[PDB]
């Protein structure tokens, strides 16, 4: 109001070439009826309000603020990302000289409330991995060999439910909740470079995905468990015979010419085991 | 370069005076309507000449094109609403003007008046051609600018 | 702009080969001169300073910086 006051002084003024855009914005006459006009910015921006009243109370709202931030972080109209590419666009269209104010109350408190949206979420997504992951993998695997040195075993046909690169439990949990910040790139995982404006991993959280999708590229090849290794015997100062017997495959070795003997792990046999004599 | 002789000052000042120094020297009268359309008819053919000539600066490297784009699209200081500014003087001499026809479409761009709401208007050209530099400036810094090029290249 | 008038003393002047490229710069005469100025180069470097604000920013793990550092 008291900018339109000074852009009127002289006399259509003397400086309405200098005053020009911004008096453009407050006119909402818009013969047009598609300009940028300042209002359809404030019910643009008070339409973003709105969304995080419904978030901030009634209810739940860890919940809810994960589920804006991460269909920021892969698609688009939310519309916290198009509120900011309509206020930019206001503002890089005023003139290349008000630069700094078009920069202060256009792009500025759009932006300020997605540095304010991403912490909160950030928090969502441990409540969504320590009771959507661990919470299934420690409540199977706590105190199993080879995890803990015990006498009982993991169970491998649900070993291969979890460390698959396709349809495990952790790889379609990647899949669905952060899609937009972690990538399958050859066979690790790495941390996706956009999108990742303040927001860490853990570093012995991708030092961990990265290990069990790295057994799952040895071990669990072809969506379960199975592998090809190959012993040669050999020799020893006074031993006669050694008998290796895995899963009734055996090896029995005289001190002949040494062989290859292609094992194979786990065989579905009736008394799977080991043994050396 | 348009050879002068043609612009808003050469037809109100000394082409009127100078139209009425031949006429004395058929009937005249009439020949005033048989000489000045076959001057406006060649006021035309040659602006027409000039503007379809100009070419546009080659630039490279992404932030020549992002500066032109800046540059293009900006107003209180571009072309294309300074060259249409002149434009729009010159296509309004005579007196709508007789050669309204010629002219009639370029200044048919630049009016924003649009009682159809839906025209071409070249505004919704420089806010549609500023929302394509907007997003260079996102690419080309802030960051990690490979990246985000292919996702822009690859969805095209 | 001081050193822009002083370039036109006399009457394109008789100082013409002292202040021949300064003046080359701001003149935007120059229509074949591969365009060179000095009006380009300011907004040239308004963006290494605009890319320097937002580590001027947040900053916060002392991450950030370098990840505009990683480009170079």
């Amino acid at each position: 109001n008291t900018l339109a006051v000074q852009g009127c002084t002289g006399q259509h003024g003397p400086l309405a070439t200098t005053f020009g855009p911004v008096l453009a914005l407050m006119d909402n006459q818009n013969n047009s009826a598609d300009m940028l006009n300042l209002q359809t910015y404030l019910t643009r921006v008070t339409q973003v309000r709105l969304r995080l009243q419904q978030i901030a109370g009634s209810s739940d709202p860890q919940a809810m603020m994960q589920l804006l931030a991460q269909t920021v972080l892969q698609g688009k109209s939310v519309d916290l990302t198009d509120t900011r590419d309509y206020g930019s666009l206001t503002a890089a269209g005023l003139g290349q000289e008000w630069y700094g104010f078009g920069q202060t109350v256009f792009v500025r408190p759009m932006e300020q409330a997605w540095q304010q949206v991403l912490t909160p979420a950030a928090e969502s997504l441990n409540a969504r991995w320590r009771t959507a992951v661990v919470d299934g993998w420690n409540n199977a695997f706590s105190g199993r060999y080879p995890f803990k040195n015990v006498s009982s075993d993991a169970s491998l046909p649900l070993l291969a439910k979890y460390l698959n690169t396709d349809t495990g439990r952790i790889a379609r949990f990647l899949q669905n909740n952060l899609s937009g910040v972690l990538h399958r790139e050859g066979s690790r995982w790495v941390p996706d470079t956009i999108n990742t404006r303040g927001l860490t991993f853990n570093p012995a959280f991708l030092k961990a995905i990265n290990t069990l999708s790295e057994i799952a590229d040895v071990a669990f090849t072809t969506g379960n468990a199975g592998l090809h290794f190959e012993l040669r015997p050999g020799t020893a100062a006074g031993v006669m015979q050694t008998t290796l017997i895995t899963d009734n495959q055996k090896l029995i070795y005289v001190n002949q010419m040494p062989v290859w003997k292609r094992f194979t792990w786990p065989a579905d046999t009736e008394a799977p085991g080991a043994s050396l004599s | 370069v348009v050879p002068g002789m043609f612009t808003r000052q050469a037809w109100e000042e000394a082409v009127l005076p100078s139209i009425d120094t031949v006429i004395n020297e058929v009937s005249p009268e009439a020949l005033r309507q048989r000489l000045t359309t076959r001057y406006f008819a060649d006021f035309g053919n040659a602006w027409l000449n000039f503007l379809n000539s100009l070419h546009l600066r080659k630039a490279q490297t992404l932030s020549d094109v992002t500066e032109q784009l800046t540059l293009m699209a900006d107003v209180r200081q571009s072309p294309l609403v300074a060259l249409m500014n002149t434009l729009a003087v010159q296509g309004c001499t005579g007196q709508h003007g007789p050669l309204a026809t010629t002219f009639g479409p370029v200044l048919a761009l630049m009016d924003n008046q649009n009682n159809s709401a839906d025209m071409l208007n070249l505004q919704t050209y420089l806010t549609r051609v500023t929302q394509v530099r907007l997003r260079l400036q996102q690419i080309a810094g802030s960051s990690d600018p490979q990246a985000m090029m292919q996702l822009l290249a690859q969805t095209v």
